[PDB]
C-alpha cells in the first residue's frame, strides 16, 4: 500500500479524526493502521490519542454549570491554546499541493511537549474548583524547565481573574456573594442583629488562593468585617472611601485597614 | 460580422433567448459544483431524467434581483403564476445546485411581493378620496428616495467584489422598513 | 542583469547620492564580491527555513513561526524564483530584535566532498 | 525595469465563476 | 501574450510577501532595494557578500553624519 | 523499565515528609511511562541474495531509520528493557565489508537511546528544579540531531548521500551525543540531583577539552543547569 | 463548495444539508469527490451553522402568547452579538477569491470561537420558553448569565442588558417628572415592584412610588 494515503490520514487524525485506513477501535488503545510505516506511524498518533481526553475534559467541564467560574476560566484558557494548535494544522493541510520529514516527525516534535503539560493540568485539577484549582496550576509553576514555567504563567494569570474581582468587592464595600464554594471567606445565612461582629463572618480555610497565606486571609477578614458594620448598621455612606502583583496586596489591605478602624 | 459581431461580443444576450449558453470557467469543484453534482448523480444511476436548466453567468442573477427589489416588473429570471412572484426553476449558475438557488431567490421574491403588490396600490390612483390620496403620496415619497439608493448601487456594479449575500446585508437597513 | 551597475546602483540607494558622485563604495564593492562569488557552501532553502524558525523560537514566537510558514507557501505555490536559498539566507543574516553557544549549531554542507 | 513596472494598482474586478487567478 | 503578464503579476505577490519577511526581521531595505535584491541573487551570488556590503555601505552615510 | 517506578515514590516520600506547609506535588500521569511510542525506541526478503549495488542503498535507509530510534528492517534493535545499556544485531548474511563500515556509525544509535530514556524518567519533580533545567537544555541538542538527520534524509532521497559521506558527516554529532550519554550514565548511577550535579558539572566542564567544541557543549549546560539555583 | 458550505452556515440549507425542525443540516450522502473523513469534519461543523438557523426562526415570529417590550429589547440585542458572525462570514468569501487552497479546517478555526458564544446563549434562548417570562423579570435571568464562566457570552449579554435597562428609563422618566404612566402597558395603583430585579432594593422603590405621587398633587 502506498505511503501517499497514510499520510493524508495521519494527516487527519492530528486533529483528532480516524482516517480512510486508520480506524480508532479501543478507546485506551492509539491509533491503529489497516510494514515499517506501520511500525512508524504509532508514535505521531499518540497525539491523537491525548488530543480526544484534553477535548472532551474542557468539553464537559465548561457547560456544567455547578462547575462555577474559576476553572471554567481554565476552560477558556485551554480552549485558547487547542485553537493555536488548529492554527498549526491549517497550514499544515496546505503544505502539501516532500513534506515527510521522518513522517513529519520533526513537525510533531515541538506540539508533542505542549500537549503533555495541559494532560497533567487537566487531571491534577480534577474535580477540583477554587483556591484548590489555583493551588494545581501553581504547582506546576515549580518546574525548572523556562520554556514549561513560562506556558503555565499565562494559564493561572487566566484563572486568577475571578478570585481577584472577588476580593476588590470583599475589601471595599464589605460584601460577599457566592452560590458556590470557591471564596476564602464562609457567610453565615442568619444575618444577626448586633451579635453579627463575630458570627456573620467565618474563614473558609478550603479555598485560601495559592499566593494567599493563612495571616493575609484573616487580616483582609477583619477589614471586611469592619467595613460591613459601618454599612449594615452605622449606616453611614462615602464614596471612594474603602498570580502575584509584586508586593501589591501587602499595601493596599494595608492602607484599607487603617482608614475604616480609625473612621469606625 | 459587422453589426452582429458588435452585438455577440458586447452584449450579453444568450440566456434570456432560447440559446444554449457557453461560458468558459476555471472548473475543479469549488465553483464547477453543478457540474461535479450531476456527475455524481449520473453516476449513480438515475435513472435518465434529462434536465435542461439552460445556464446564467452569476452577476446578471444580481442586476436582476435589484430591478425586482426596485419595483419595476417584466425581467427574465422570476415568473408569477398568480400574482405573486416566484422563483423561475430552469436556470443553473456554475453552482448552487438548484437548490440553493431556488432558496435564495425565493426568499427575495418574497420581498419582491411586498414592493409588487404597493406599487399596484400606487398604480390605482394614477390611472378623489383626498385622504388615501395622501396616503399613497407618503408610500410614494418613501419609494423614490429607496429607488435612489439601489439605483446607485447598481451603478457600482459597472465599475470591489459583489455577491447576493452581499447586497441584501447592504439592504438590511431598508428591507427591514420595507416590511 | 549586469552585476557591476547592479552594485553601484545599490550604493546609490543607500547613500543619498548620484551615480557619478559614488566610485570608492563601488570599489569596495567588488573588492568583497570577487573572490566569494561561486557557492563556498551547499544551497539549501530546507535548512534556512528552519534557521528562520531558529530564531523566532529564540523570541518565543510559535505564532510568528507559523506565519513564516504560510509565507514560504506562497512562495513555493509561485514558484517564479530560481536561487530561493540565497535571498532568505541574506533576510536572515541582517535579523534584528523588534522585541554562548553557535559552535553547537548544525552547519550545512562544506563543498569539500562535492565539486565547488 | 520589470521591478519598477511592478508597481502599477492591483485589479478590482473578482469572479468566483473563476477561483483561480481571476483579474 | 495574456500568461507573459499575469506570470509578473505572479512575481508581485510573492514580492509582497518578501515585504513582510523583511519587516518582520527589521531590515533596512525598502521595496524598491529587495527587488534589486532579488535580481542579484538569480543569477547567483553569495549572500554573505551582499550582506557585508550593505553592512559597510550603511555605516557609511552615517559616519559621515 | 521495571526499575524505575521505584525511584520516583521513594524519593516522593522524602519530599512529603519534609513538606507540610503544602501538600499535593505534582507528577506526571501512568500512562506518560507506559506507552512506548513517547519515546523514539521500541515483505521482509533476505538482504544476501540481493546485488551490491542495492545492498548500499538498502543499508543506508535503514541505518538512518535507526539513528531516530526506529528500527531498521535488517538491523534490529535488542529488546532488553532495562538500563542505559542497547545492543543491536545486523544479520550475519551480509557481505563484510559493509558491515565493518556498519560497525562504527552503530553506537551513535546507542547514544540516542541512552539519552532518550533520561529525557522521560529524570524529569519528574522527584529530581528537582535543577534537574529540569538540565534536562530542558539537553533536549535542545536532540532537536538539533534531528535536524541534522532531516537534511540528510532529503540528500538520500535523490540519490546523493552515500555511506563513506554519511560516515564523516554524523562525527561531530556522534561526539556530542557521547557526551550526553556519558553525563546521563554518571548522574543515573550515582542518583545525583540538587548541588551534587552542580559540582559535577562544574568537574566534567574542565574535564572534556578535546577541541573545545564539547568544552562549549558543557559550558552552555552547566550555564543552563545553574540557572535555577 | 467553500461558497456552498458559506450559504449552509446561513439559511439557505440546499439540497446538500436537509434541514429538518427535529435535527436540521444532516448529511449521509456518499462523495467520490470528497474525503470519507471529511463528513466527520462537516458533523462537527454542522453544530454551529444550525443553531444560527434556530436564532432565525426565533426572530421572526416575535416582533395569546407572548406580548411585551421586553420581547423588543432582548431580540434587538441578539441582533448585535450576531453581527460579527455576519461580518467573519463576508470575510471568508473575499479570502476564498485568490486562495484556491483555503480548505474547511481554516473556517473551523476561524469560527471556532463561535463554539462558546452560540452554546452559552442557546440556553438562554431556551430558558425564556421553557419558562415563561414576560414581566420586568428578564433582567435577573439575563443578569445571572452574563457572569457566566467564558469571556465571549460575558460581553455578548452585557450589551444586550445595557437596552433592558435603556427601557427602564423611559418608564422611571415619564413617572417621576411629568406624573405619565400607562403610555404603554405593562407585561391608587402605581404598582410595579412585583416584577423588579431583586438586586434592587425595597428603599429606592418606595421613594420613587412617592416622587411619582406627588406630581398628581
Amino acid at each position: 500500500i502506498t505511503e501517499a494515503a497514510l499520510v493524508r490520514d495521519i494527516l487527519y487524525v492530528f486533529q483528532g479524526i480516524d482516517g480512510k485506513n486508520i480506524k480508532m477501535n479501543n478507546t485506551e488503545n492509539c491509533y491503529k493502521v489497516e510494514r515499517s510505516l506501520r511500525d512508524t506511524a504509532v508514535r505521531l498518533s499518540e497525539l491523537g490519542w491525548l488530543h480526544n481526553k484534553i477535548r472532551r475534559y474542557t468539553d464537559q467541564r465548561s457547560l456544567d454549570r455547578s462547575f462555577g467560574l474559576v476553572g471554567q476560566s481554565f476552560c477558556a484558557a485551554l480552549h485558547q491554546e487547542l485553537r493555536e494548535y488548529y492554527r498549526l494544522l491549517s497550514v499544515l493541510h496546505s503544505q502539501l499541493q516532500s513534506l515527510t520529514l521522518r513522517r513529519l516527525l520533526v513537525w510533531t516534535y515541538d506540539p508533542k511537549i505542549r500537549l503533555k503539560t495541559l494532560a497533567a493540568l487537566v487531571d491534577h485539577c480534577q474535580g477540583r474548583k477554587g483556591g484548590e484549582l489555583a493551588s494545581a496550576v501553581h504547582a506546576y509553576t515549580k518546574t525548572g524547565d523556562p520554556y514549561m514555567r513560562s506556558l503555565v504563567q499565562h494559564i493561572l494569570s487566566l484563572v486568577s481573574h475571578p478570585v481577584l474581582s472577588f476580593l476588590y468587592r470583599w475589601i471595599y464595600d464589605g460584601e460577599l456573594e457566592d452560590t458556590y464554594h470557591e471564596f476564602f471567606v464562609a457567610s453565615d445565612p442568619t444575618v444577626k442583629t448586633d451579635r453579627l461582629w463575630h458570627d456573620k463572618y467565618t474563614l473558609r480555610k478550603s479555598m485560601i488562593p495559592s499566593f494567599m497565606t493563612m495571616d493575609q486571609s484573616r487580616k483582609v477578614l477583619l477589614i471586611g468585617k469592619s467595613i460591613n458594620f459601618l454599612h449594615q448598621v452605622c449606616h453611614d455612606q462615602t464614596p471612594t472611601t474603602k498570580t502575584d502583583l509584586e508586593n501589591a496586596f501587602q499595601g493596599k489591605i494595608d492602607a484599607a485597614y487603617f482608614e475604616t478602624s480609625k473612621y469606625l | 460580422p459587422d453589426d452582429r459581431s458588435w452585438l455577440e461580443h458586447h452584449v450579453v444576450h444568450q440566456y434570456w433567448t432560447a440559446r444554449p449558453s457557453q461560458f468558459p470557467h476555471s472548473l475543479h469543484l469549488h465553483s464547477n459544483l453543478a457540474a461535479v453534482w450531476d456527475q455524481h448523480l449520473y453516476s449513480s444511476d438515475p435513472l435518465y431524467v434529462p434536465d435542461d436548466r439552460v445556464l446564467v453567468t452569476e452577476t446578471q442573477v444580481i442586476r436582476e434581483t435589484l430591478w425586482l427589489l426596485s419595483g419595476v416588473k417584466k425581467l427574465f429570471i422570476f415568473q408569477l403564476i398568480d400574482g405573486k412572484v416566484t422563483v423561475r426553476n430552469n436556470i443553473i449558475v456554475t453552482h448552487l445546485t438548484h437548490s440553493c438557488l431556488r432558496s435564495v431567490l425565493e426568499q427575495i421574491a418574497a420581498y419582491g411581493q411586498v414592493v409588487f403588490r404597493l406599487q399596484e396600490f400606487i398604480d390605482e390612483v394614477m390611472g378623489p378620496f383626498r385622504t388615501y390620496q395622501a396616503f399613497m403620496w407618503a408610500l410614494y415619497k418613501y419609494f423614490i428616495s429607496f429607488k435612489e439608493e439601489l439605483a446607485e448601487i447598481e451603478k457600482c456594479i459597472i465599475n470591489t467584489t459583489i455577491t447576493l449575500a452581499i447586497v441584501v446585508d447592504k439592504l438590511a437597513p431598508r428591507l427591514s422598513q420595507l416590511k | 542583469k549586469s552585476p557591476n551597475v547592479l552594485l553601484q546602483n545599490l550604493c546609490c540607494r543607500i547613500l543619498g547620492r548620484s551615480e557619478a558622485d559614488v566610485a570608492q563604495q563601488f570599489q569596495y564593492a567588488v573588492r568583497v564580491i570577487g573572490s566569494n562569488f561561486a557557492p563556498t557552501v551547499e544551497r539549501d532553502e530546507f535548512l534556512v527555513a528552519e534557521k528562520i524558525k531558529k530564531e523566532l523560537i529564540r523570541q518565543r514566537r510559535e505564532a510568528d513561526a507559523a506565519l513564516f510558514s504560510e509565507l514560504h507557501r506562497k512562495l513555493h505555490s509561485q514558484g517564479v524564483l530560481k536561487n530561493k536559498w540565497s535571498i532568505l539566507y541574506l533576510l536572515l543574516s541582517l535579523s534584528e530584535d523588534p522585541r554562548s553557544y553557535a559552535t553547537l549549531f548544525a552547519q550545512a554542507l562544506p563543498r569539500d566532498a562535492h565539486s565547488t | 525595469l520589470w521591478e519598477a513596472a511592478l508597481t502599477y494598482e492591483a485589479s478590482k474586478r473578482r469572479c468566483w465563476e473563476r477561483v483561480g487567478c481571476p483579474p | 501574450a495574456a500568461a507573459a503578464a499575469a506570470n509578473l503579476n505572479a512575481v508581485r505577490e510573492t514580492m509582497d510577501v518578501l515585504l513582510e519577511i523583511s519587516r518582520i526581521l527589521n531590515t533596512g531595505l525598502d521595496m524598491e532595494t529587495l527587488s534589486i535584491c532579488v535580481r542579484l541573487c538569480e543569477q547567483g551570488i553569495n549572500p554573505e557578500a551582499l550582506s557585508s556590503v550593505i553592512k559597510e555601505l550603511r555605516k557609511a552615510t552615517e559616519a559621515l553624519k | 523499565l521495571q526499575q524505575s517506578l521505584e525511584l520516583k515514590r521513594k524519593m516522593l516520600r522524602d519530599k512529603q515528609n519534609k513538606k507540610n506547609s503544602g501538600q499535593h506535588l505534582p507528577i506526571f500521569p501512568a500512562w506518560v511511562y507506559e506507552r512506548p511510542a513517547l519515546i523514539g525506541d521500541f515483505t521482509a526478503l533476505p538482504i544476501g541474495t540481493l546485488p551490491l549495488a542495492s545492498q548500499e542503498s538498502a543499508v543506508v535507509e535503514d541505518l538512518l531509520y535507526v539513528l531516530v530510534g526506529v528500527d531498521g528492517r535488517y538491523v534490529s534493535a535488542q529488546p532488553l528493557a532495562g538500563r542505559q545499556s542497547r545492543t543491536f544485531l545486523v544479520d550475519p548474511n551480509l557481505d563484510l565489508s559493509i558491515r565493518e563500515l556498519v560497525h562504527r556509525i552503530l553506537p551513535v544509535a546507542a547514544s540516542y537511546s541512552a539519552v532518550t530514556r533520561f529525557i522521560e524518567e529524570k524529569s519528574s519533580f522527584e529530581y528537582g528544579q535543577v534537574n529540569h533545567a538540565l534536562a530542558a537544555a539537553m533536549r535542545t541538542l536532540v532537536k538539533e540531531h534531528l535536524i541534522l538527520v532531516s537534511q540528510l534524509e532529503q540528500l538520500h532521497r535523490q540519490g546523493l548521500l552515500s555511506l563513506q559521506k554519511l560516515w564523516f558527516y554524523i562525527q561531530p554529532a556522534m561526539r556530542t551525543m557521547d557526551i550526553l550519554a556519558s553525563l546521563a550514565t554518571s548522574v543515573d548511577k550515582g542518583e545525583c540531583l540538587g548541588g551534587s550535579t552542580l559540582s559535577l558539572l562544574h568537574d566534567r566542564s574542565f574535564s572534556y577539552t578535546g577541541d573545545s567544541q564539547a568544552q562549549e557543549l558543557c559550558l552552555y549546560l552547566t550555564k543552563a543547569a545553574s540557572a535555577p539555583y | 463548495m467553500i461558497h456552498e458550505l458559506l450559504l449552509a452556515l446561513s439559511g439557505y440549507p440546499g439540497s446538500i444539508f436537509t434541514w429538518n425542525k427535529r435535527s436540521g443540516l444532516q448529511v449521509s450522502q456518499d462523495f467520490p469527490f470528497l474525503h470519507p473523513s471529511e463528513t466527520s469534519v462537516l458533523n462537527r461543523l454542522c453544530r454551529l451553522g444550525t443553531d444560527y438557523i434556530r436564532f432565525t426562526e426565533f426572530i421572526e415570529q416575535y416582533t395569546g402568547g407572548l406580548h411585551g417590550i421586553y420581547l423588543r429589547a432582548f431580540c434587538t440585542g441578539l441582533d448585535s452579538v450576531l453581527q460579527p458572525y455576519r461580518q467573519a462570514l463576508l470575510d471568508l468569501e473575499q479570502e476564498f477569491l485568490g486562495d484556491p487552497h483555503l480548505s474547511i479546517s481554516h473556517v473551523n478555526y476561524f469560527l471556532d470561537q463561535f463554539q462558546l458564544l452560540f452554546p452559552s446563549v442557546m440556553v438562554v434562548v431556551e430558558q425564556i420558553k421553557s419558562q415563561k417570562i414576560h414581566g420586568c423579570q428578564i433582567l435577573e435571568t439575563v443578569y445571572k448569565h452574563s457572569c457566566g464562566g467564558l469571556p465571549p457570552v460575558r460581553s455578548a449579554l452585557e450589551k444586550i442588558l445595557a437596552v433592558c435597562h435603556g427601557v427602564m428609563y423611559k418608564q422611571l422618566s415619564a413617572w417621576m417628572l411629568h406624573g405619565l404612566l400607562l403610555d404603554q402597558h405593562e407585561e391608587q395603583f402605581s404598582l410595579r415592584v412585583e416584577i423588579l430585579p431583586s438586586y434592587i432594593p425595597v428603599r429606592v422603590a418606595e421613594k420613587i412610588l412617592f416622587v411619582g405621587e406627588s406630581v398628581q398633587m
